[PDB]
Order: structure tokens, then C-alpha cells, then sequence
């Protein structure tokens, strides 16, 4: 979607492996504020949104 | 330490950084002090083939 | 009220007792109170502040 009209997406019920995020060199920018890249597979989350 | 690297990857040549290089090819410590020194190369580094 | 000077004493202490416990839940501008929390979240650079 545009920007004006950015689509969210709600993420629950899954098991997710986030080094096939770290791994993949075809991110130009992958930056994380509020946790480290490294210890997301480590943490359970919920509210996750795209 | 002398390396040639993409022009995307001198983000990585520094303390605290994520990133691949950075993992699997060349670590810098949290407490590292120096100077890291970067310039294109795309004259000699390079070939047509 | 009539052994109030005691009791007072014993109110003083154990209210700064309660003051000091009642601290470790500010996290004082951090992003949260648990070390515990910030350890398994942030990279040392970061974790560090």
C-alpha cells in the first residue's frame, strides 16, 4: 500500500524465527529502537503489527 | 587492518554494530579506539568481467 | 498514645524501609525497572546506558 494508506497487518498465534530477517542481506536498513536484532528469537511478544 | 568491502558495509566497521560482516567477517570491540578509514576503489578493485 | 515516642521511632524506620523497597520500581528515565528486562532485551551499548 501507499503511505497515506499504509496496510497493518496483526501478527498472533505463530512461533517466529527472526534470523531469516538478520541473515538476508537484501534489507538496506534493519534497525531496531526498543530491543536488540540478535535477542528477538529469544523474547515472546504480543501486539506485533507490520 | 586492511579489507575491501562493499560501499553499504563501512556502517558495519565500527563499535556496537549489527550487521554481517560484522559477525562472520570482521568484529570491532565495544572499546575499541582508532580510526576507521574508507575510500572507493572502484578503479582498481574492479573489472569489466 | 501513650508509648507513641517508640512507636514513632519504629513508624520512621520502617516507613524508610518501605521508601527504599518502593525505589527499585522507578526506572529513572530507563525504558523499564527490571534489569532483568533490559539484559535480555539490548545489546551492551545500549544496555550500558
Amino acid at each position: 500500500a501507499s503511505v497515506y494508506a499504509w496496510n497493518r497487518k496483526r501478527i498472533s498465534n505463530c512461533v517466529a524465527d527472526y534470523s531469516v530477517l538478520y541473515n538476508s542481506a537484501s534489507f538496506s536498513t534493519f534497525k531496531c529502537y526498543g530491543v536488540s536484532p540478535t535477542k528477538l528469537n529469544d523474547l515472546c511478544f504480543t501486539n506485533v503489527y507490520a | 587492518d586492511s579489507f575491501v568491502i562493499r560501499g553499504d558495509e563501512v556502517r558495519q566497521i565500527a563499535p556496537g554494530q549489527t550487521g554481517k560482516i560484522a559477525d562472520y567477517n570482521y568484529k570491532l570491540p565495544d572499546d575499541f579506539t582508532g580510526c576507521v578509514i574508507a575510500w572507493n576503489s572502484n578503479n582498481l578493485d574492479s573489472k569489466v568481467g | 498514645s501513650a508509648l507513641g515516642k517508640l512507636q514513632d521511632v519504629v513508624n520512621q524506620n520502617a516507613q524508610a524501609l518501605n521508601t527504599l523497597v518502593k525505589q527499585l520500581s522507578s526506572n529513572f528515565g530507563a525504558i523499564s525497572s527490571v534489569l532483568n528486562d533490559i539484559l535480555s532485551r539490548l545489546d551492551p551499548p545500549e544496555a550500558e546506558v
